[PDB]
RNA sequence: CGAUGAUUUUUGCCCUGCACAUUUUAGAUGGAUACGAAUAAGACUUUUUAGUCGCUGGACCAUAGCAGGCUGGCAACGGUGCGCUUAGCGGAAAGGCUUUGUGCGCUUGCCGGCGGAUAGCAAUGUCAACAUGCGCGGGGAUAAAUCCUUUGCAUACGACUUAG
RNA sequence: CAUCGGUUUGGAGCGGCAGGAUAAUGGCGGAGGAAUGUGGCACGGCUUCUGCUGUGUGUUAUAGCCUCUGACGAUACUGCCA
C-alpha cells in the first residue's frame, strides 16, 4: 500500500481499460507511473473486432478540415494514452499535472532497463478473462493500423533479454555464494536469537 | 451443462513413443517425429502406460468439450503419420485441353507447374510444402501422388493444386475440368 | 539514525463532494498502509500537519504549517475524513501531509 | 518410454485437508457441487461451504468414506495425525513466523536489528 | 439537393497544401531500399537544369506502328559536373525512426562549399570548420573513433556530397550540399567506402548508366498568387456575372457552416516540391568529349 | 436469504360452522410478514376465504432435519413467462431444503428471466434413491470416488501491485 | 525531435572547484529492490519428474550514536563513504553498469571514559534536488545574423534564391 | 491536556436473562436398513499382486453410511438488561 517515488509497470498481459482506469486514479492521486512494453498489452475480444473498433474511431474526423478533427494515434502507448486521457479531467490544470505524472513506453528503454518492473493483478489479462475467450495483443493491432516500428522493438527486446539474462545468471551465482555463506553463520548466537524472533 | 470431467484415450502403437510436455506433443515412430503445439486449448494429459494416454478436460462447457475429441484425432493422425504415412492420389480431369504438369525447381524451391489448363496461356505454379513429396505416377496415366508424414500439409498442398484449377465464367456443371483428389490413403497399405 | 520520521505518510486526495458540488471544510485523506476502516480506526483523532514553503520569511522561516485532526473513517478502503483549522487549498490535491501519532492512545 | 508430463493439481476428494480464513483446518467429507463441499474437523463446525472460501492443502486424510460424520472424521484425523502432518510443512511454518513477527515489541525489534548487524558481519567474513 | 450532374473533382488532394516549398533544393524524401549483396554504390546525384532540346531516335517497340521508325522527342539537359564527397553520416534504427548518431567531415573543404554555411561570406572571418580541421591532430583518433562508432551502431549510412558550382555558368558561388544514401555491402564496407572517398570527385557515370530509368526531385516553377480558374482549372463563370468570373461560384453548402478543406480557393501557385519518376536516360555525356 | 415456515389458518368461525377446517401450508419466505401474506395469496387461489374473513392460527419455522447431511432435492415449479404459464421440474444439490429453494429462485431468474412474482413452488422433495435422480447436472456428482481438480485459480490481492509474476497453480 | 559548424576582446562568453545568497518546485523526508517465459503451469538446489516452495511485499536490503558529539581499546584484514586511478561493457532516450591500484575517513562486529537539562508538557520547530545570481580559484576559445545595395531560379508587402 | 454536560459515529468489544420442536444438528447409547457395497470371497489385464486394477457377491468385518429412538449437554437465530 506504500507510496512509491516512481512506479514502473510492465504492461505485458494487462487489459487496456482496467489498467487505464487504475493508472488514471493513480496519477490523479499524485503517484508517478511509468508503463513499459505497451506492445504487449491486451484488449479483450478477438483481433478482428478491435481492428473494426479502430476503424470506427478512424471514421471520425472533422469534415470541414481533417486537421482539426480527432488525432488518431496508432502507437500502442498512444492508444493507452487515449484510454487514460478519456478517464482524466484533462482540460483542467489539475488534470494536466496528473498527466504530467505519467510516462508510457514501448519496450523497456533506459534507464528503466535496469530497474524493477511490477504487475497489477486487478488488470492482468490472464487473471481476468475466461480461459477460452479470444483477445488481442496491442502490438499487432498497432501494426495493423499504421504503427511502423514493431520489428525494431522485437529486435531491441531480444537484445535487452540477452543482457537481462546475463544479469540474472550473475545474480544467481552471487545468491548461491551468499546462501553458502549464510549457512556458515547459522546456529550462531545471532542466528539462534533470530530464530526465536521468527527470522 | 458444465460436465464434471471428460476423457479420451490415445492409443500408442508398439514402436511409437509419444512425448507430451506443456501441450507440445512430440510423437516419435519408425517413420520419424512430428510435433504440434496446442497452447490454444485447455487440456491435461496423463500417461496411463507406455501404450495409452489419458486426455482430460475438467469442468468444460459444450464448446470446450467439443475441442477434446479433435485433439484425440489430431494426435492419432500424427501417430499414423509417423507409422504409416499419408498418400493422396489426384486424377487430371479435362474434356478437351490436356493439362501439362511438370515438377520444376525455381529459386531453389520445388513447384508444381500446370500448363495448358483449359487452353490458357497462363502457367500455374503451386509451391510444394516442406515435408511433402510429389510424384508423377508411372503405373497410371494422368495421376499425381502427394505423400508425406503430415496429413495436414499433404491435404493442404493437394487442396492448393485443386483450387488453382477452378473454372471461371462458365457453367461448372458442364465444364468439369480441373484437378481433383481421387484417393485418400496411406503409404503403408492396410 | 538514517531515518528520523515520526509521522505517518499521507496524501490529500479530495474534498468531500458529490458529482458536482465540493465541500472544502472536510478533506478526504489516504493514510499509507491502511486498507480497511478497522485499520483506519487506529488513526481517529490524531492531529494532521500540511507542511509547505512560502516566499516571505516569518520569524526567519519560509516553512508554514496547517494543522488538523482525523474525524472519522471514509468508505471501505481505509481512507479517513479530516478537519483542518483552515481548509486545504485546492492546488494541494495529491500533496503529502503528515499524520501525527498524537493524541496518542497507545 | 513415453514421458508425459501430468498435472500436479490438488484434487477435490473425500479426505482433503483445507485451510479456512488462514486460521482453521478442516477436511472434505462429501462433495456437493463444483463449488460447494461439506467440511468437518475437530476444531471447526461441520458445515456446507463454498470452495472459493477455502484453500486445498496437499494433504489427504486417507481412507475417509464419503459423508463421514463428525465422530468418524475426528477419529480418523487423530489416527492419521493430521495436525502433525500439517505442522511439518513450510506453509504452516511461514504462517507461524508471520504471527510471531506480528507479536514483537519495539525493544524486540531493536534487538532484532542488533543481532542482524552481528550476523551480517559474520556472513560477510564468511563470503570473502 | 444533389448536384444536377456529377463530374470529377478539380485537382488532387494528395499534393496539399499548395504552399511554397520549404527549401529550393529538392530533398530525397525516401531512398531505394538497401540490399547487402550489391556492391557499395551511390543512389543519387545533384545537377542543374540547363534546358530542353529535341532528338531523333529509332524506336524498338514491336507491335507499334512506329516500330523501327524514327520518332521526334523532347529531352532535358542536366549540367552535372562531378560532385565532391566531404562527409559521412551514420543513422541508427530507433523505435522513433531513423536517428543520426554522428557526422564525420573531411579535413579540407573547398571555398564554394564552405560558403554554404554563411549568409554574408564577404563580411565574415571564415572560421567554419577550423577547429574541426584541427581534430586531425596527428593520430586523428577522434575521427577513427567516431567512424568505428558508425561502423558499430549505424544501420543506414549516407554520404555528404556537394556540387562544384564554380564549374557551372551560374554566378552563384555557394555549392549545394546534400545527403546521398550509400547502398550495398555491409555497414563496415559503406563506412570504408565513404572514408576512402573523402575530398574526392565522383562523376555521374559512376552512379547512373545509359538507358537506365531514374527519378527527379525538384521544386517546380513559381507563379505567385493565382485565382481558382488557373490554380485549379475550375469552370469560368458566365460572361455577364457581376463582380467577376474567374471564381468558384459556390464554395460550400449552408451546413457545415464552414468552408471545407476540399474546396478550391485562390492562393499561391507553383514553387512546390515534386518527386517525378521513370525518366529514361538517353545520354550520359562527358564534358571532355568534343562530340 | 430465506427460511421455511409452517403457516396454519382457517376461515373465521360462523354460527353455522363454528370450527372451520384448519389448513396448513409450507412457505419459503424471508420473514414472517411475507410468510402470512403468501399464505393468503395461495388460499385465495384455492378456497373461498379472505384475510378479512380469515384468521392466522400459527406461524412456525421448519428447520432442516439433518442440516449437515448432503442431499439431492427435486423441486416442482409452475411459473409464468412473458408469453404463458408453464409447469417445470428441476433438481438441486444442497444440505437444507431452504438452501435449495434459494438456489431455485436464483436459477429461474438467470435462465428464464422469471421473477419471484412469476413463480409458484408446487413441491420440494428429498430424493432417497439414486435412481430417483432424473437430471444430469446433479447426477454427475453422485458417482463413486468423485475427484476433480480446480484449475486456473485467481488470487485476490489486498495490494494493488505485486513485485513477482502471477501464478494459477492449485 | 536528432547530428553537425562557428559561437561575439566583447570587461562580454564557455567549462570547472569551492563558498554564499536568493526565486521556483502538482509536493524528498531510509531504498524506483532490473531475467525471460508459461499459467490445463511455473520456480529454485537441481537440472525434469524427484525433493522443496508459493496460498501474497505483514517480503528483501538498509536501520543504534548531540539530524547522531569529544576521545580510547579489542577482535578481524572484512564492510562502507569519498577522492584519484586501471581496464572493460552499455547508443532504444547509451549519460549508466562494472573494474585495478592508491590515499583519506567511518564502522553499531565487541568493550570503555566524557557530553545533551532551561526548547520549561506539543507547536514542521526549519536539515532535500532543480534553477538563477554573485565572489574568489583554475583550464579554454575569440562569431555571426539583420538593415542596405544587389539578384530574379522568388515575390502583393513580408518572405525567398543570388552577389557585395 | 484533563474532566463534565448535550448531540453523535464506532469496537474482531465483554457479560446476564428470555423464546423456539423448551431450536434443528452434533456427540454418546440402542434398534432397524440399504448401497455410489468396507473387509472378505469368485472370475480377469497389467504388476517379483508395490494406493495394482476391473466386474460380481453380500450388510461391518481390516471403512462406513442412512432411518428411528433414549438420556443428558450445547450452539445458530431473535428479543430484553433502568
Ligand atoms: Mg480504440
Ligand atoms: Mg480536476
Ligand atoms: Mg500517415
Ligand atoms: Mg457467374
Ligand atoms: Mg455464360
Ligand atoms: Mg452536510
Ligand atoms: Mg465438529
Ligand atoms: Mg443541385
Ligand atoms: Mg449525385
Ligand atoms: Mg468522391
Ligand atoms: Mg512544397
Ligand atoms: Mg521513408
Ligand atoms: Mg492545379
Ligand atoms: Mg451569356
Ligand atoms: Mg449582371
Ligand atoms: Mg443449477
Ligand atoms: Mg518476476
Ligand atoms: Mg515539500
Ligand atoms: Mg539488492
Ligand atoms: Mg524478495
Ligand atoms: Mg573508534
Ligand atoms: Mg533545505
Ligand atoms: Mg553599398
Ligand atoms: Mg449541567
Ligand atoms: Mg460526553
Ligand atoms: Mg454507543
Ligand atoms: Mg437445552
Ligand atoms: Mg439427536
Ligand atoms: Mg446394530
Ligand atoms: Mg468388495
Ligand atoms: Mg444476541
Amino acid at each position: 500500500s506504500s507510496f512509491e517515488k516512481v512506479v514502473v509497470i510492465d504492461g505485458k498481459g494487462h487489459l487496456l481499460g482496467r489498467l487505464a482506469s487504475i493508472v488514471s486514479k493513480q496519477i490523479l492521486n499524485g503517484q508517478k507511473v511509468v508503463v513499459v512494453r505497451c506492445e504487449e498489452l491486451n484488449i479483450s475480444g478477438e483481433f478482428f473486432r478491435n481492428k473494426l473498433k479502430y476503424h470506427d474511431y478512424l471514421r471520425k474526423a472533422t469534415r470541414y478540415n481533417k486537421k482539426k478533427g480527432p488525432f488518431h494515434f496508432r502507437a500502442p502507448s498512444r492508444i493507452l494514452y487515449k484510454a487514460i486521457r478519456g478517464m482524466i479531467p484533462h482540460k483542467t490544470a489539475r488534470g494536466k499535472a496528473a498527466l504530467e505524472r505519467l510516462k508510457v513506453f514501448e519496450g523497456v528503454p533506459p534507464p528503466y532497463d535496469k530497474k524493477k518492473r511490477v504487475v497489477v493483478p486487478q488488470a492482468l489479462r490472464v487473471l481476468r478473462l475466461k480461459p477460452g475467450r479470444k483477445y488481442t495483443t496491442v502490438g499487432k493491432l498497432s501494426s495493423a493500423v499504421g504503427w511502423k516500428y514493431e520489428s525494431v522493438v522485437e529486435k531491441l527486446e531480444e537484445k535487452r533479454k540477452v543482457q537481462s539474462a546475463e544479469y540474472y545468471a550473475k545474480k544467481k551465482a552471487l545468491t548461491k555464494k551468499l546462501n553458502a555463506a549464510k549457512a556458515s553463520t547459522a546456529e550462531s548466537e545471532a542466528a539462534q536469537k533470530l530464530a526465536a524472533f521468527g527470522y | 451443462m458444465k460436465y464434471i470431467q471428460t476423457d479420451q484415450i490415445l492409443d500408442i502403437p508398439e514402436g511409437v513413443t509419444v512425448d507430451i510436455k506443456a501441450r507440445v506433443v512430440k510423437v516419435t515412430g519408425p517413420r520419424g517425429e512430428l510435433t504440434k503445439d496446442l497452447k490454444h486449448i485447455d487440456v491435461t494429459f496423463n500417461k496411463i502406460n507406455n501404450r495409452a494416454i489419458k486426455i482430460t478436460v475438467h469442468n468444460g462447457d459444450r464448446k470446450h468439450v467439443a475441442a477434446l475429441r479433435t485433439v484425440k484425432s489430431l494426435i492419432a493422425n500424427l501417430i499414423t503419420g509417423v507409422t504409416k504415412g499419408y498418400k493422396y492420389k489426384m486424377r487430371f480431369v479435362y474434356a478437351h485441353f490436356p493439362i501439362n504438369v511438370n515438377i520444376i525447381k525455381k529459386d531453389g524451391q520445388d513447384y508444381v507447374e500446370i500448363r495448358n489448363f483449359l487452353g490458357e496461356k497462363r502457367v500455374r505454379e503451386v509451391k510444394i510444402h516442406e515435408g511433402v513429396t510429389m510424384e508423377i505416377s508411372s503405373t497410371q496415366k494422368d495421376e499425381l501422388i502427394v505423400s508425406g508424414n503430415s496429413l495436414e500439409a499433404v491435404s493442404q498442398n493437394a487442396a492448393d493444386i485443386q483450387q488453382i484449377c477452378r473454372v471461371r465464367n462458365k457453367d461448372i456443371r458442364k465444364f468439369l475440368d480441373g484437378i481433383y483428389v481421387s484417393e485418400r490413403g496411406t503409404i503403408v497399405e492396410e | 539514525a538514517e531515518s528520523h520520521r515520526l509521522y505517518v505518510k499521507g496524501k490529500h486526495i479530495s474534498y468531500q463532494r458529490s458529482k458536482s458540488v465540493t465541500n472544502p471544510n472536510v478533506s478526504l485523506i489516504q493514510i499509507e498502509g491502511v486498507a480497511s476502516p478497522k485499520d483506519a480506526k487506529f488513526y481517529l483523532g490524531k492531529r494532521i500537519a500540511y507542511v509547505y514553503r512560502a516566499p516571505k520569511e516569518i520569524r526567519g522561516s519560509k516553512i508554514r504549517v496547517i494543522w488538523g485532526k482525523v474525524t472519522r473513517t471514509h468508505g471501505n478502503n481505509g481512507l479517513v475524513r479530516a478537519n483542518f483549522k483552515k481548509n486545504l487549498p485546492p492546488k494541494t490535491f495529491g500533496a503529502s501531509v503528515r499524520i501525527m501519532l498524537y493524541p496518542s492512545n497507545i | 518410454s513415453s514421458t508425459v508430463k501430468a498435472a500436479n493439481w490438488r484434487f477435490v476428494e473425500v479426505g482433503r485437508v483445507v485451510l479456512v480464513d488462514n486460521k482453521e483446518l478442516a477436511t472434505i467429507v462429501e462433495i456437493i457441487d463444483q463449488k460447494r463441499v461439506l467440511i468437518d474437523g475437530p476444531k471447526i463446525q461441520r458445515q456446507a461451504i463454498a470452495l472459493a472460501k477455502i484453500v486445498l492443502t496437499p494433504i489427504v486424510l486417507p481412507n475417509l468414506p464419503r459423508g463421514s460424520r463428525t465422530a468418524t472424521v475426528t477419529k480418523k484425523w487423530a489416527a492419521a495425525d493430521i495436525d502433525a502432518k500439517w505442522a511439518a510443512s513450510g506453509w504452516a511454518k511461514k504462517l507461524a513466523n508471520k504471527e510471531r513477527r506480528s507479536q514483537l515489541s519495539d525493544f524486540e525489534r531493536f534487538q532484532v536489528m542488533v543481532l542482524k548487524k552481528q550476523r551480517r558481519f559474520a556472513t560477510k567474513k564468511a563470503l570473502v | 439537393s444533389h448536384r444536377k450532374y456529377e463530374a470529377p473533382r478539380h485537382g488532387s488532394l494528395g499534393f496539399l497544401p499548395r504552399k511554397r516549398a520549404a527549401k529550393q533544393r529538392g530533398r530525397v524524401k525516401s531512398f531505394p531500399k538497401d540490399v547487402k549483396s550489391k556492391p557499395v554504390a551511390l543512389t543519387a546525384f545533384l545537377g542543374y537544369k540547363a534546358g530542353m532540346t529535341t532528338i531523333v531516335r529509332d524506336l524498338d517497340r514491336p507491335g507499334s506502328k512506329m516500330h523501327k521508325r524514327e520518332v521526334v522527342e523532347a529531352a532535358t539537359v542536366v549540367d552535372t559536373p562531378p560532385m565532391v564527397v566531404v562527409g559521412v553520416v551514420g543513422y541508427v534504427e530507433t523505435p522513433r525512426g531513423l536517428r543520426s548518431l554522428t557526422t564525420v567531415w573531411a579535413e579540407h573543404l573547398s571555398e564554394e562549399v564552405r560558403r554554404r554555411f554563411y549568409k554574408n561570406w564577404y563580411k565574415s572571418k571564415k572560421k567554419a570548420f577550423t577547429k574541426y580541421s584541427g581534430k586531425y591532430a596527428t593520430d586523428a583518433k577522434q575521427v577513427e573513433t567516431e567512424l568505428a562508432r558508425i561502423k558499430k551502431y549505424a544501420s543506414v549510412v549516407r554520404v555528404l556530397a556537394h556540387t562544384q558550382i564554380k564549374k557551372t555558368p551560374l554566378s552563384q558561388k555557394k555549392a549545394h550540399l546534400a545527403e546521398i544514401q550509400i547502398n550495398g555491402g555491409s555497414v563496415s564496407d559503406k563506412v570504408d567506402w565513404a572514408k576512402e572517398h573523402f575530398e574526392k570527385e565522383v562523376s555521374v557515370d559512376s552512379v547512373f548508366e545509359q538507358d537506365e530509368m531514374i527519378d527527379v526531385i525538384a521544386v517546380t516553377k513559381g507563379h505567385g498568387f493565382e485565382g481558382v480558374t488557373h490554380r485549379w482549372g475550375t469552370k469560368k463563370l458566365p460572361r455577364k456575372t457581376h463582380r467577376g468570373l474567374r471564381k468558384v461560384a459556390c464554395i460550400g453548402a449552408w451546413h457545415p457552416a464552414n468552408v471545407n478543406w476540399t474546396v478550391a480557393r485562390a492562393g499561391q501557385n507553383g514553387y512546390h516540391h515534386r518527386t517525378s519518376i521513370n525518366h529514361k536516360v538517353y545520354r550520359v555525356g562527358k564534358g571532355t568529349d568534343e562530340a | 436469504r430465506l427460511n421455511e415456515y409452517q403457516v396454519i389458518g382457517r376461515n373465521l368461525p360462523t354460527e353455522s360452522v363454528p370450527e372451520p377446517k384448519l389448513f396448513r401450508m409450507r412457505i419459503f419466505a424471508p420473514n414472517t410478514v411475507v410468510a402470512k401474506s403468501r399464505y393468503w395469496y395461495f388460499l385465495q387461489k384455492l378456497h373461498k376465504v379472505k384475510k378479512a374473513s380469515g384468521e392466522i392460527v400459527s406461524v412456525n419455522i421448519i428447520s432442516e432435519a439433518k442440516p449437515t447431511k448432503v442431499k439431492t432435492f427435486g423441486i416442482w415449479l409452475r411459473y409464468e413467462s412473458r408469453s404463458g404459464i408453464h409447469n417445470m421440474y428441476k433438481e438441486y444439490r444442497d444440505v437444507t431444503r431452504v438452501g435449495a429453494v434459494e438456489t431455485m429462485y436464483q436459477d429461474l431468474a438467470a435462465r428464464h428471466r422469471a421473477r419471484f412474482r412469476s413463480i409458484h413452488i408446487l413441491k420440494v422433495v428429498e430424493l432417497e434413491k439414486t435412481d430417483d435422480v432424473k437430471r444430469q447436472y446433479v447426477k454427475q456428482f453422485l458417482t463413486k470416488d468423485l475427484k476433480f481438480p480446480l484449475p486456473h485459480r485467481v488470487q485476490k490481492s489486498k495490494k494493488l501491485f505485486q513485485a513477482t509474476a502471477p501464478t494459477t497453480f492449485y
